[PDB]
RNA sequence: UGGCGGUAGCGUGC
DNA sequence: GGAAGATCGAAAAAAGCACGCTACCGCCCGCGTGGTGG
DNA sequence: CCACCACGCGGGCGGTAGCGTGCTTTTTTCGATCTTCC
């Protein structure tokens, strides 16, 4: 039909003319010529050579490129024949059919909103009125204020006071699905509730950013408007962040704090030596928070504290018990947030990031599903505040360079001379010196950062009330790699200790390490053989990417017919299944 | 040293110990140069459009009587400069005109000489030339050619290591590319055969080859291998034995020679025995009969007696043909050295399977091969293989081709024909079987020193030759075609070819990229960039790990942080600061030469293959007076590889610290403290920050940012010195020195200032004059900053006070915390301006005219248009106002332009094009007057200035002839000319002087005329157009929650919130902070830079705060000459030496004044300042040395629990703004063929969802929302009405029906001739 | 964008996707190598009935 | 306001 | 001892190369042939 | 008599030939041996 080969009306007169159009034109004339040459009785040769050009031209409609020469287009590319726009990327199953653009949809970027709940999502005023447009119509026309579909459409086209209370109504509990763009699992797409935000960007929840694998440097995520009370109720009961708290893939949470929420918790829940106001009794947790408030109790003062905790009884009530234990300031401030089934134990420590997640993980076991959101949501909050309250800071300071790194690296040094030099008295071949050489600095290396982490760790000394002893260290970069907030004891090592041995990008090691920290200064050499690591490992990603959306896709359709149609087979066949053991452990 | 004007105004405190042995030299300097070399008048003909005439001219046709010759070419006057050429949209070029001679020779005489000549100029269509930074303007838009990393020509050798043939034998090929030609490859056959193919086509024996080169089997062998001599004497065959061919084979005999067993039967060859048969010269051994056996003859042998060769070359021998031979009565005969190690018998093998035998077979067999079906002839095939390798047309080697080609082979000279030869590829051959057998090795794809560097002279050249070509073929059938009684050259040829080549070189090329204008330091990078791509080199897809790799070669002329990450990473690199090119196309870099354990001052450039050979020391090398080593066991490269080595073993040193690092990688303070990566994004991403309309200038630097603005051409710069005559916001007039005059020249340069005009990416570029009334300047002083540059350096982003620590989780893990200030102070706000366009064309049913009455409009539409139908310059306007009311006839229904929707701003600019012989608007007419009132301003300046002189002569020369001073001074200054005198040489002299003055005064009358006639001249435009009009929106953006900011150093972020002032923390002194930042992003990124910056920021602010506070009470100027002294000696061992005592007294209350704001710090690239040294800066100011204070909460008031670091960091303002990205559909326009919507932000599409998103919807279950998603919201038109309808009406309801694409996807099957239906039961 | 039109070829031609794409829908039927297949189809070799 | 090709950029283990 | 099934490696042909988004440029046959005007 | 504008009908482009040339995996076919027998 001519719709589906329309003639694009351009500027100036000119028309746009597709492909089939053209391969339509020449089988068309190359049929006419035949026809006018079979009535003109012309000899064999001709007539053949005609049918033999009409079969070519038939062949390039059909499938251009199949055989022989493609037929080229105006700027010298193959033509799109009708098998051409079928299949492939391009293709209208791939492009119209498995995917297609929507209508009720909207893009934009995302920051962060700590005071949004676990099932709200900001939303900006002018992306909510453009979106539920229709529905500010009906609701305009319901209340009189419009008698006709135009009078509705000026109306909101001009905003007024009127237009925003219809769209702050119309939106009260409408879900809105938010999606990120590489949606690599189901997670990637979620509905929440909109609150309207003045503004252009997206507000989005912090715990939910590490389902959707989203950071806050330029992010773009869309949102589409479910439309129906199918969608919007399964929106609500399905797709809604509050009922997904368990990843699919493994069974372990997802919802868990990543920077912030983590360093804060630890800061709060730390004990230091001669705080403030140790050794003090406290009636409750109350009056610790009013301490602290106050100024008068330091939050890692040890003291001792009645608190009363729930125990979940065996037919499945709360039975309390009160007694005095000895904590934390902060512990116990931090111990009201906790809901009443969970004990005390649990908040009874440094509470790292494992340790959040095991306690979120417990409250979820034993409490259920209602709590565990207001419990995370109290949790965020808490760590926000008392991170900002607590003021950490990265300075030039805080990596500290250990005093022995120097006799370290000269002692490499003295040994790599020697062995070099029995190497050149022949006593040694070139491959035994050169592993005796690497394993020698892989050995200084290692102490190096052995060192590194024992005067970092705990090398601080405290004036106790009476003489000095030695504690856990407060310094800032070892406060977020021991809570698990960020980094790790590799990327301590690299900023504190030697950067270790490196790797030309063949694949061979480099006899000569960085024997320099990134607090020093690394000269011209060692950063030109510290760069082929990283152009490595990022040319690595970019061609790895591909792959695994290739292979994803594959696995996507190999297993794309295959749903829950029983509930027993009686079968009485399965896998033996054992543990695991390869070599000396399991 | 003494500092020049534009320096002593502020200088930085420079940082860093190594002297400045060499200084950067020109960034733009590859373009440029390399143009120029394609536009140099060339005396000898090897490059440029010379050598291309050279080598195609002359022609000669068919018929001997015709002929035709080049003289000389010349680029002709363009017509329009580069302004006229950018605002009116045409093409900046020039003619070519180029002589030509056409001789007709006398046919009847038998030697054919000369009869008649023609000589005239011809035009060959227009050369687009190069402007004076390095960029092209193609229809008025800004194009840049990237130079392009290819593989040099020439011979390389390589092999698979092992994948092919599944057992891990490697197969070693060799590969002959050339310039201009056809590409022959060598391969080794699994089977240790030797094959050849031509332009990659099936495979053939290389014996094949050899035999079409005119050699027999017999020469083949004598050149490929060794012969070994067989004697037979009167017994036990007496043979000439060499000793080094018995190593490595097993003793088939027992070896005894003149009564001495040196080997026994059956013992393995140890060296013991070829040292001994040397030790006694030994020449003759008895050999069984037998043992030939295994061996091959060498050559034919042929039976006197019976006339019958008894056996031919090139076969195994034989007991009976040993016999044979024996009682034919051969005596002698010649066999093959064959070795399973060393010599092994590839030659034979493809001799054995070779099946041609002379050389028409081979010949044949070729042009079968190579012309598939064509009926094969001697005539055709010989002609055809002569032509392959041998002729200059079809092969062109190019001189570095030739030189690669001798240099792999262990030539002497580099210098020879630019075709092949028999012995080029005997010595190809050769060289490939020595490396199989093992001697020599294979070449490496990814060394530098085999990758050669096109620039844009190159290609253009190139594509000028393919024109010239076309033409000549056009000219030779032309002249043959034509009888030459009264044929003209100019009718002769023709230009079209050529134009269109060029054209679609310069427009339409893969490598002709639109130049980017974010910002100086964008666009220095963009001209110098080496892309691997474009024609004739490597696909984005199609690149693998190797490429993309950093080759040790790439230190000193390949940067290794700076380049694109994504699809294509290593594929895209920057040139080095010091890194050049050479003569033949490959890198080089300065080195310093060190001669007897001294480092010299010479510099010598070092290419990559010549680098490997010397010791070169890095240029973090400690150095004491006169240039000696310190230590001992310094650090050094020899061949790709660091190693330790003795103070006289290093031979080059290099020439500085930032010889690696690229342009915009140089402008990172502290880089050696940040990682890889985030350096690398950082160094991406500073090019991307749009010019905010007040620069800031950077407190921590590199003192790289001078060169940079300097260098790129948005600074207005002063070509000769003097003093400022008249400076003024719009244009600048400067009078020149005597010493730098010229004669009858009146002195005064005029730079007139570009102000407001949109730039590639819709920013802004402004140029504000920097000098005031009466300061002098010297030449290469800067007169107006350029946009995002402060006095002469390079502004990229502002200063903003910064502080690391939590904010209540807005800024977790990468938001931005902005004060209200920031927004207050409007340090963020940039300028956009946006073009519109509108086409008044003539359509069939008639002209469409632009009126100022519109039907069916209101007036208040119409009210900001004036009475000629454009809205008037400076009005605001918003969306959906009408600009330029435009009307066509259907009576007439509206097609006036209008903004589009959710666009605002003020008309800053309108522009009207108007066709030749159409009459023009009055808007045009204001336009044109305007131009013409400044270029008359101009005439006129420069007209009173010669007057001025003119009547002093006449004064002088009155005087001479008499004073009559009061006279004189009581008379009209034009009366004075006419004074009458005395008959005498002074009545001469004054009408001499009145004549040049009439002289004077006609010459700028024409001039003007020129200069209005120029810019009233109409200007061609498309068919069908009669009329254009553009304007320029201008918008100012603010910042806001959602656009992207960014550091130096890597780290980017997004604003979440605009704090308010007093929430912000604040310091004892209660000043707030601007900037709150996370610190748990330090870590993880191993950015310390960043940390390093804050407090270098930190103590330049201090030494500022301190400076100002000085300035605010009224201190005499002693006291800030000694402060400022302390500050600049601050340091140790600087190179810097800044002397205050030589200010006269006045220059430094500037220099206070400029410093009030805080002091410049420069920080070299990997010689900064150390942490003691930034320690001691911060103890010099009133500021504790750790860096860090206690901040007080604004919103709750306590004291933080710990100290906060806080400081001054430059941050950037990246080119994503929210407001951009906003958008959001509810319904709208759709498809016209799949009945989808659109897509895009433009077309106000909506979002596409994916099939990974369909995916998702099934994992979770939702079949309902993917249903309404996928049929009732995009592709069901009457479903898509309904659920309108329904909302409207207050129902939740869908009706699925039928989407559109299944039916266009049915009717396409169907159409294909498969029948494919829907079937109900 | 429905109703679909047809030309009347002089002379039988046949499918590409039914003679090109391997493997041979009409080499396979006819038990004939496709380059017969391709020689009689474009007038290269004449075929006995 | 309709699409193709080329180019460059953004978000994608820190 | 010659013909048919085996096979075997080597060569040739076909299909694929993540997902969203933004901006710019270029193009949307074209060339001979007849009509008509200066 | 020459130059600009409209209109219809083929098709690789341009040339008194040649243009290409940095991937991997799977499937099909074919010459060449081979090998196994009837
Ligand atoms: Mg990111």
């Amino acid at each position: 039909p001519p719709d589906l080969r329309p003639l694009v009306p351009l500027d100036g007169g000119r028309f746009a003319t597709s492909d089939l159009n053209d391969l339509y034109r020449r089988v068309i004339n190359r049929n006419n010529r035949l026809k006018r040459l079979l009535d003109l009785a012309a000899p064999d040769i001709i007539v053949r050579n005609e049918k033999r050009m009409l079969q070519e031209a038939v062949d390039a409609l059909l499938d251009n490129g199949r055989r022989g020469r493609a037929i080229t287009g105006s700027n010298k590319r193959p033509l799109k024949s009708l098998a051409d726009m079928i299949k492939g990327k391009q293709g209208r199953f791939r492009q119209n059919l498995l995917g297609k653009r929507v209508d009720y949809s909207g893009r934009s970027v995302i920051t962060v909103g700590p005071y949004l709940r676990l099932h709200q999502c900001g939303l900006p005023k002018k992306m909510a009125l453009e979106l539920f447009k229709p529905f500010i119509y009906g609701k305009l026309e319901l209340r009189g204020l419009a008698t006709t579909i135009k009078a509705a459409k000026k109306m909101v086209e001009r905003e007024e006071a009127v237009v925003w209370d219809i769209l702050d109504e119309v939106i009260r509990e409408h879900p809105v699905l938010l999606n990120r763009a590489p949606t690599l699992h189901r997670l990637g797409i979620q509905a929440f509730e909109p609150v309207l935000i003045e503004g252009k960007a997206i507000q989005l929840h912090p715990l939910v950013c590490a389902a959707y694998n989203a950071d806050f440097d330029g992010d773009q995520m869309a949102v589409h408007v479910p439309l129906t009370l199918e969608a919007q109720l399964e929106a609500r009961a399905l797709m809604m962040s509050t009922n997904n708290i368990l990843s699919p893939a493994n069974g372990e949470p997802i919802i868990v704090p990543s920077q912030d929420v983590v360093l804060g918790l630890y800061y709060m829940t730390r004990d230091c030596v001669n705080a403030k106001g140790e050794g003090m009794v406290l009636t409750g947790p109350k009056e610790a928070e009013r301490l602290y408030r106050s100024g008068l109790a330091s939050l890692h003062a040890r003291v001792k504290v009645r608190i009363t905790e729930y125990e979940k009884d065996a037919n499945g009530e709360l039975v309390a018990k009160t007694s005095l234990k000895d904590t934390t300031v902060g512990r116990a401030i931090l111990w009201m947030i906790v809901p009443k089934g969970l004990p005390y134990s649990i908040v009874n420590q440094a509470l790292g990031k494992k340790a959040i997640s095991k306690m979120l993980n417990t409250c979820y076991r034993i409490l259920g599903l209602k709590p565990t959101v207001i419990f995370a949501d109290q949790i965020m909050y808490t760590g926000f505040a008392y991170a900002a309250r607590s003021g950490a800071s990265v300075g030039i300071d805080d990596m500290v360079i250990p005093e022995k790194k120097h006799e370290i690296i000269s002692e490499a040094e003295a040994e790599v001379a020697e062995i070099q030099e029995q190497f050149q008295s022949g006593l040694v071949t070139a491959g035994e010196r050169y592993n005796k050489v690497i394993d020698i600095w892989a050995a200084a290396n290692d102490r190096v950062s052995k060192a590194m982490m024992d005067n970092l760790q705990t090398e601080t000394v405290i004036n106790r009330d009476g003489q000095e002893e030695k504690q856990v260290s407060f310094n800032s970069i070892y406060m977020m790699a021991d809570s698990g907030a960020r980094g790790s004891a590799a990327q301590i090592r690299q900023l504190a200790g030697m950067r270790g041995l490196m790797a030309k990008p063949d694949g061979s090691i480099i006899e000569t390490p960085i024997t320099a920290n990134f607090r020093e200064g690394l000269n011209v050499l060692q950063y030109f053989i510290s760069t082929h690591g990283a152009r490595k490992g990022l040319a690595d990603t970019a061609l790895k990417t591909a792959n695994s959306g290739y292979l994803t896709r594959r696995l996507v359709d190999v297993a794309q017919d295959l749903v829950v149609t029983e509930d027993d087979c009686g079968t009485h066949e399965g896998i033996m299944m054992t543990p695991v053991i390869e070599g000396g452990d399991v | 040293m003494v500092y020049s004007y534009t320096e002593k105004k502020r200088i930085r405190k420079d940082f860093g110990k190594r002297p400045q042995v060499l200084d950067v030299p020109y960034l733009l300097s590859i373009q440029l140069d390399s143009f120029q070399k394609f536009i140099e008048q060339d005396p000898e003909g090897q490059y440029g459009l010379e050598a291309a005439f050279r080598s195609v001219f002359p022609i000669q046709s068919y018929s001997g009587n015709s002929e035709l010759q080049y003289v000389s070419y010349r680029l002709g006057e363009p017509v329009f400069d580069v302004q006229e050429c950018q605002i009116r949209g045409v093409t900046y070029s020039a003619p070519l005109r180029v002589k030509l001679r056409l001789v007709i020779y006398e046919r009847e005489a038998p030697e054919g000489t000369v009869k008649d000549i023609k000589e005239q100029e011809v035009y060959m269509g227009e050369i687009p030339l190069m402007t004076d930074n390095g960029t092209f303007v193609i229809n008025g838009t800004e194009r840049v050619i990237v130079s392009q990393l290819h593989r040099s020509p020439g011979v390389f050798f390589d092999s698979d290591k092992g994948k092919t043939h599944s057992s891990g034998k490697v197969l070693y090929n060799a590969r002959i590319i050339p310039y201009r030609g056809s590409w022959l490859d060598f391969e080794f056959d699994p089977k240790d055969n030797l094959f050849v193919r031509i332009d990659r086509r099936r495979k053939l024996p290389a014996t094949i080859i050899l035999r079409a080169l005119n050699y027999t089997t017999e020469q083949i062998l004598d050149l490929f291998f060794e012969k070994v001599i067989f004697e037979i004497r009167d017994n036990k065959l007496q043979m000439e034995l060499v000793p080094e061919r018995l190593r490595g084979e097993t003793a088939s005999f027992d070896i005894e020679a003149n009564g001495k067993v040196y080997v026994e039967k059956g013992r393995r060859i140890t060296a013991r025995h070829i040292r001994q048969l040397e030790k006694d010269d030994v020449k003759l051994i008895e050999v069984p009969v037998e043992y030939i056996a295994g061996k091959v003859v060498a050559k034919d042998y042929i039976d006197e007696s019976t006339g019958e060769l008894i056996c031919a070359a090139n076969m195994e021998l034989s007991l009976d043909l040993l016999a044979k031979l024996s009682q034919s009565g051969h005596k002698r005969i010649e066999t093959l050295f064959t070795n399973d190690l060393d010599h092994g018998p590839y030659i034979s093998e493809t001799l054995r399977v070779d099946p041609t035998n002379d050389r028409l077979s081979a010949l044949v067999e070729i042009y079968r091969m190579m012309r598939p079906g064509e009926p094969p002839t001697r005539e055709a095939a010989e002609s055809l293989f002569e032509n392959l390798f041998f002729s200059e047309d079809r092969y062109d080697l190019s001189a570095v081709g030739r030189m690669k080609f001798n240099r792999s082979l262990l030539r002497e000279e580099i210098e020879g024909s630019g075709i092949l030869s028999k012995d080029d590829i005997i010595d190809v051959m050769k060289k490939l079987i020595d490396i199989r057998n093992g001697k020599g090795e294979v070449d490496d794809i990814d060394h530098l020193g085999n990758r050669r560097i096109r620039s844009v002279g190159e290609m253009a050249e190139n594509q000028f030759r393919v024109g010239l070509v076309r033409v000549e073929r056009a000219v030779k059938e032309r002249l043959s075609l034509g009888d030459l009684d009264t044929l003209m050259p100019q009718d002769m040829i023709n230009a079209k070819p050529i134009s269109a080549a060029v054209k679609e070189f310069f427009g339409s090329s893969q490598l002709s990229q639109f130049m980017d204008q974010n910002n100086p330091l964008s666009e220095i990078t963009h001209k110098r960039r080496i892309s691997a791509l474009g024609p004739g080199g490597l696909t984005r897809e199609r690149a693998g790990f190797e490429v993309r790799d950093v080759h040790p070669t790439h230190y000193g002329r390949v940067c290794p942080i700076e380049t694109p990450e994504g699809p294509n990473i290593g594929l895209i690199n920057s040139l080095s600061v010091y890194a050049q090119t050479n003569e033949y196309g490959f890198l080089e870099t300065p080195y310093r030469k060190v001669t007897d354990g001294v480092v010299t001052d010479e510099i010598h450039y070092l290419s990559a293959i010549e680098e490997g050979n010397y010791v070169i020391a890095q240029a973090n090398s400690n150095l004491d007076e006169e240039g000696h080593f310190v230590e001992d066991l310094v650090t050094c490269r020899s061949k790709g590889e660091s190693s330790l080595f003795s103070r006289d073993q290093v031979d080059y040193m290099d020439v500085s610290t930032q010889q690696v690092v690229s342009v915009g990688a140089s402008l990172i303070p502290f880089l050696e403290h940040d990682d890889a990566n985030r350096a690398l994004m950082g160094a991406n991403m500073q090019r991307q920050a749009v010019p905010t309309l007040r620069a800031d200038k950077p407190l921590v630097g590199t003192g790289m940012e001078r060169a940079v603005a300097v260098d790129s051409g948005v600074t207005a710069v002063a070509k000769r010195g003097g003093v400022v005559q008249y400076v003024d916001a719009s244009r600048i007039v400067i009078k020149v020195n005597e010493d730098e005059m010229y004669p009858g020249e009146a002195g005064i340069d005029i730079y007139n200032l570009t102000k407001y005009t949109r730039s590639n990416q819709n920013t802004c570029i402004n140029q504000m004059p920097c000098v005031s009334l009466g300061e002098p300047v010297e030449r290469g002083d800067v007169l107006a900053d350029g946009p995002s540059t402060d006095l002469g350096e390079l502004a990229l982003g502002q200063n903003m006070r910064v502080a690391f620590m939590p904010w209540n989780g807005y800024n977790f893990e990468d938001s931005i915390l902005v004060s209200e200030r920031v927004v207050q102070e409007d340090r963020f706000t940039t300028i956009h301006i946006q073009e519109l366009a509108c086409v008044s064309r003539d359509t069939k049913l008639g002209p469409e005219e632009i009126t100022a009455d519109i039907p069916n409009v209101g007036e208040a539409a119409l009210s900001k248009l004036d009475e000629s139908g454009i809205v008037y310059i400076g009005a605001e306007v918003t969306g959906g106002d009408i600009l330029v009311g435009k009307v066509t006839p259907k009576d007439v229904k509206d097609s006036s332009l209008r903004v589009p929707n959710g666009v605002s701003g003020t008309v800053i600019d309108v522009q009207v094009f108007t066709r030749d012989g159409v009459e023009k608007d009055k808007r045009a007419l204001e336009i044109e007057e305007m131009q013409l009132k400044q270029a008359k301003k101009d005439l006129s300046e420069e007209l009173q200035i010669l007057e001025a002189g003119l009547f002093s002569r006449i004064r002088a020369v009155l005087v001479a002839g008499g004073v009559e001073a009061e006279k004189l001074d009581k008379l009209p200054r034009d009366r004075w000319l006419e004074l009458g005198l005395t008959d005498e040489e002074k009545q001469n002299q004054l009408e001499q002087l009145a004549e040049q003055y009439d002289e004077l005064k006609h010459e700028f009358e024409k001039k003007l005329e020129a200069k209005r006639r120029k810019i009233t001249q109409g200007d061609d435009l498309a068919p069908g157009v009669l009329k254009i009009v553009k304007v320029y929106l201008a918008v100012k953006r603010r910042i806001q929650p959602g656009d992207k900011m960014a550091g130096r150093h890597g780290n980017k972020g997004v604003i979440s919130k605009i704090n308010p002032i007093e929430d912000m923390p604040y310091d004892e002194n209660g000043t707030p902070v601007d900037i709150v930042l996370n610190p748990l992003g330090v870590p993880s990124r191993m950015n310390i830079g960043q940390i390093l910056e804050t407090h270098l920021g930190m103590a330049a602010k201090g030494i500022g705060d301190k400076i100002n506070a000085m300035l605010k009470q009224q201190q005499e100027v002693a006291k800030l000459r000694e402060f400022i002294q302390r500050a600049y000696d601050l340091g140790a061992d600087v190179r810097q030496k800044v002397d205050l005592s030589t200010f006269s007294d006045e220059e430094v209350m500037r220099l206070a004044e400029n410093l009030r704001k805080g002091m410049p710090i420069a920080t070299p690239v990997f010689d900064g300042a150390k942490e003691a040294e930034i320690k001691e800066l911060l103890k010099l100011g009133d500021l504790p040395t750790s860096g860090q204070i206690r901040l007080y909460d604004g919103r709750t008031g306590e004291q933080f629990e710990r100290p906060v670091t806080v400081g001054y960091m430059y941050m950037l303002k990246l080119n994503h703004l929210v407001d951009d990205k906003m958008h959001a559909r509810s319904t709208g326009s759709y498809s016209l063929v799949t009945q989808q919507p659109l897509g895009g932000k433009a077309q106000f599409g909506g979002q596409r969802f994916g099939e990974m998103e369909v995916w998702a919807l099934e994992a979770y279950g939702a079949a309902y929302t993917l249903q309404e998603m996928l049929t009732v919201k995009s592709d069901d038109v009457n479903g898509r009405t309904k659920m309108y309808k329904n909302i409207v009406d207050g129902n939740h309801q869908m009706e699925p029906g039928m989407p559109e694409s299944f039916n266009v996807l049915l009717k396409e099957i169907r159409s294909l001739g498969i029948n494919i239906e829907l079937e109900d039961e | 964008r429905e109703r679909m039109g047809h030309i009347e070829l002089a002379s039988p031609t046949a499918h590409i996707w039914f003679l090109k794409s391997l493997p041979s829908r009409i080499g396979l039927l006819l038990d004939m190598p496709l380059r017969d297949i391709e020689r009689v189809l474009y007038f290269e070799s004449y075929v006995v009935i």
